């Protein structure tokens, strides 16, 4: 069963790389701007030096996976003044420089489907807990950059912009050497290439109309904002806890209280937060080893899938895999997926050799399959009958080595 | 109503028991400090960044003598800058690009350059176009 | 070893009891008091250790990435070709030599480069007497001398031969079809 | 100077107070042991380490 007529459409492959960076300062988590909570903190030892060694040690490498993910490029490609190449409407992928957003179409409707600590966004206000989520080292615009100079390069210099320098290549050329991977032949571009670019101008319309619609296929970026969510306010609220003390509030067992009736409560709700903002701690050590694989799907699924082109079965697309998309989006990668899919099969009858000469006739590639009236090569991605020469196919052996030889003639 | 809460469990607006003047609470600032150096076999200065804090108590606290820590020998040399990260003092403020050497956040590294420490926006690398030629290889 | 000096400064820690020394606790103490402080620094002493075996548990396994790392980039790399992007050195890996380090691996990774470039003016497609004809591996290429066929890796001419031209379907439909002579 | 500690805070020499020898200190033995059997199938006697 081999097929004639194929689709191309588009898939949507969504990953997180980066988490949001923390840092917690001990004297307003612990003590609350107590000054004997000090006092009795250091008598603990110094265990906060370890626990900003760790917070540091995770916030470091929230820039190395959104920098090793995207920071491949070597020379940032201007985005070219024509967006339509050979029918290939890339409109809305290439960001438009009429708007002030430095964004795509894309990205817009991305950001607006995704969409308690100190935080200086200007405007800088602090909170009475010590929490404070530091802005990244990219910023969005520099994220946003990456991704034009990821689409513009590749639309006019293609695997060679992964290969080595960025050589020009038109983009149709492109096309037709990535069919060449997947042993599809030159003539299934360039005789189809009307209706190839015009599935593939509708199938980014599909993306369109499917994300202004409705959301929750970037279900995977909304729950690591959610981890966020919770495991601060899990922080937050393990401050309420009284931990056998007569209260969870540090100055009411300060000021209310006998000073024999303050250190022993004191020192509870020292001992109790401590071993609390430890748990937070490993716990961040625990999530941010999971982004630490998740962007090392990224950093090779643009590696592999996006410079060159994958030989991997259902990895960066369903299907045959041609070309891929980086997007930008909040805390993750957004790729497309230009897949061959193949369609409307039909029956054919297969058979070994030739029986010629009374000698076996072995071919180079494919089958032999039988028209209900004449034998010829092809291959199984599109039918394709190409007739049985004298170099198409080879020669060792009599026949009927093989069960089942065809009473035929190499012609 | 006496006082008002936040969307967390400590108070940050009252309502003034002498005079009914509905007020805000917000907490004293603070956090954490940096400090950017190129090495002691290079040189034996440094600059101090002082993590997410407005730039107009920070630079003011300095001069009144409010910080702890508190220095022996140091003064500002008049070079605050805000950044998103913070208030990067003892830095020069150069308005150019390069390459990140020491980062710092929000897309500003720093390095040591012609010598003193500088300060600038990274640039993300080499400035390339590509013609889209339509019969060229 | 920087787990190892948290772990070390920690035996110093008074842990809120009355010393850290556990002759000086039992010595002025009598036995009835000083057991009750020798068990909160036990139990200080314990849940630091017991957190050093977690933080050595978690960094254990940030090394099981670099060691199925390893495990594949010695016995997909040395011990074959590598046909991947930027997997073994940037460029097209040839060889590549494993060293031996101290905790770790060093390779030695060889990649072919290519290098100095020129342009010319390219075609998918020639017609020669009726029929469009296509390559089979390489483009059409023009110096403006001759219509030849190259490789794209190394500028190198080839006759437009039918041995090497995907011969099949006929002229003028496909884009940029240019009127060459087909030996 | 009596006695010399290690970079810990243990006193790991001290000198004679009476007459002036400086000493080491050693933790006179310690460490685990670990049993390497043949299997109690096989054999019924070990090798310990
Ligand atoms: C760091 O702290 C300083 C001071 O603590 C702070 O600077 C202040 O910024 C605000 C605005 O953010 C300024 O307030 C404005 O002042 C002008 C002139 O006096 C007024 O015209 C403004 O009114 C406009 O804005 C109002 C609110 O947006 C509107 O309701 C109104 O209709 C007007 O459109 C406004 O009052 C203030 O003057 C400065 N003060 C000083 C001393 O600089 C700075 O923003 C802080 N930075 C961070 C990052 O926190
Ligand atoms: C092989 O697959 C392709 C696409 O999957 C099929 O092409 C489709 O052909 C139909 C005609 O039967 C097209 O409908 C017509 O489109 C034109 C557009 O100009 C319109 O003017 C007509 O009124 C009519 O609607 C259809 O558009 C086209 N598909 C696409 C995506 O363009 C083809 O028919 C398949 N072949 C077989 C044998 O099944
Ligand atoms: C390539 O794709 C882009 C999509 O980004 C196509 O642009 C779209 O073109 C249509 C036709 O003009 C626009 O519809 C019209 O928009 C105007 C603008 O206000 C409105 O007044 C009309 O009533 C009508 O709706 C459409 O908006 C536009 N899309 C965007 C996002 O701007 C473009 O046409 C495609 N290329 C080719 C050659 O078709
Ligand atoms: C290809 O062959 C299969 C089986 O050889 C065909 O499937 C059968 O179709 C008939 C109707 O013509 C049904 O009565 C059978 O139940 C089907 N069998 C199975 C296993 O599906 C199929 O229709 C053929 N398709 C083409 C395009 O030739
Ligand atoms: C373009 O390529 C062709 C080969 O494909 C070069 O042609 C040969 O050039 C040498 C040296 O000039 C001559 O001796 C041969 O007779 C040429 N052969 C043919 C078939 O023309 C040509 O020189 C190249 N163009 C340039 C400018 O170097
Ligand atoms: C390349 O050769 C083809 C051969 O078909 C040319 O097509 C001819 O075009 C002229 C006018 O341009 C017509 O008068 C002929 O009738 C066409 N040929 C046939 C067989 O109908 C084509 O024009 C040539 N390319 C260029 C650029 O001129
Ligand atoms: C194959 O069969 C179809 C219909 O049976 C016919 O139109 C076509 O010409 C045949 N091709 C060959 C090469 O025999
Ligand atoms: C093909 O020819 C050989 C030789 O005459 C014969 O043995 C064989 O049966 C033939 N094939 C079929 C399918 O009849
Ligand atoms: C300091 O840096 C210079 C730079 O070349 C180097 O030669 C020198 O050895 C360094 N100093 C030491 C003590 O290594
Ligand atoms: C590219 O070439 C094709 C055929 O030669 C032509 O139809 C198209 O207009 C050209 N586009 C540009 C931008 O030159
Ligand atoms: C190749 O062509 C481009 C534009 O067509 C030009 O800028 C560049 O200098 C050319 N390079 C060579 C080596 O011919
Ligand atoms: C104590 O006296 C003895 C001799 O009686 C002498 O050898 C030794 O050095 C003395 N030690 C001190 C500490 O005076
Ligand atoms: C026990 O040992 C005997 C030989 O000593 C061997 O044949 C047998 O498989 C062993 N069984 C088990 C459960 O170890």
């Amino acid at each position: 069963a081999i097929p004639t007529n194929f689709s191309i459409s588009i898939t949507t492959e969504v990953m997180p790389v980066s988490m949001a960076k923390t840092s917690v300062d001990c004297n307003m988590y612990i003590c609350g701007d107590s000054t004997e909570c000090a006092n009795l903190l250091l008598q603990y030892g110094s265990f906060c030096t370890q626990l900003n060694r760790a917070l540091s040690g995770i916030a470091a490498e929230q820039d190395r996976n959104t920098r090793e993910v995207f920071a491949q490029v070597k020379q940032m490609y201007k985005t070219p003044t024509l967006k339509y190449f050979g029918g290939f409407n890339f409109s809305q992928i290439l960001p438009d420089p009429l708007k002030p957003t430095k964004r795509s179409f894309i990205e817009d409707l991305l950001f607006n489907k995704v969409t308690q600590y100190g935080e200086c966004l200007l405007i800088c206000a602090q909170k009475f807990n010590g929490l404070t989520v530091l802005p990244p080292l990219l910023t969005d615009d520099m994220i946003a950059a990456y991704t034009a100079a990821l689409v513009s390069g590749t639309a006019t210099a293609g695997w060679t912009f992964g290969a080595g320098a960025a050589l020009q290549i038109p983009f149709a050329m492109q096309m037709a050497y990535r069919f060449n991977g997947i042993g599809v032949t030159q003539n299934v571009l360039y005789e189809n290439q009307k209706q190839i670019a015009n599935q593939f101008n509708k199938a980014i319309s599909q993306i369109q109309e499917s994300l202004t619609t409705t959301s929750t296929a970037l279900g995977k970026l909304q729950d690591v904002v959610n981890q966020n969510a919770q495991a601060l306010n899990t922080l937050v609220k393990q401050l309420s806890s009284n931990f056998g003390a007569i209260s969870s509030v540090l100055n009411d067992i300060l000021s209310r209280l006998d000073p024999p009736e303050a250190e022993v409560q004191i020192d509870r709700l020292i001992t109790g937060r401590l071993q609390s903002l430890q748990t937070y701690v490993t716990q961040q050590l625990i999530r941010a080893a999971e982004i630490r694989a998740s962007a090392n799907l990224a950093a090779t699924k643009m590696s592999e899938c996006v410079l060159g082109q994958s030989k991997r079965v259902d990895f960066c697309g369903k299907g045959y895999h041609l070309m891929s998309f980086p997007q930008a989006a909040p805390h993750g990668v957004v790729f497309l997926h230009v897949t061959y899919v193949p369609s409307q099969e039909r029956n054919f009858t297969t058979a070994p050799a030739i029986c010629h000469e009374g000698k076996a006739y072995f071919p180079r590639e494919g089958v032999f399959v039988f028209n209900g009236t004449s034998w010829f090569i092809t291959q199984r991605n599109f039918f394709s009958p190409q007739i049985i020469t004298t170099d198409n196919t080879f020669v060792s052996g009599n026949c009927d080595v093989v069960i089942g030889i065809i009473n035929n003639t190499v012609y | 109503q006496q006082f008002g809460r936040d969307v967390s469990d400590f108070t940050d607006s009252v309502r003034d028991p002498k005079t009914s003047e509905i007020l805000d609470i917000s907490p004293c600032a603070f956090g954490g400090v940096s400090v950017i150096t190129p090495g002691t076999n290079a040189s034996s200065e440094v600059a101090v960044l002082y993590q997410d804090v407005n730039c107009t108590d920070v630079s003011t606290a300095i001069h009144a003598d409010q910080l702890t820590p508190a220095w022996r020998i140091y003064s500002t040399g008049n070079n605050v800058f805000q950044t998103q990260a913070g208030c990067l003092i003892g830095a020069e403020h150069v308005d150019t690009s390069y390459e990140c050497d020491i980062p710092i956040g929000a897309g500003i590294c720093a390095s040591y350059h012609t010598k003193s420490i500088v300060a600038y926006t990274m640039s993300l690398g080499a400035d390339s176009s590509i013609a889209y030629s339509n019969n060229t290889i």
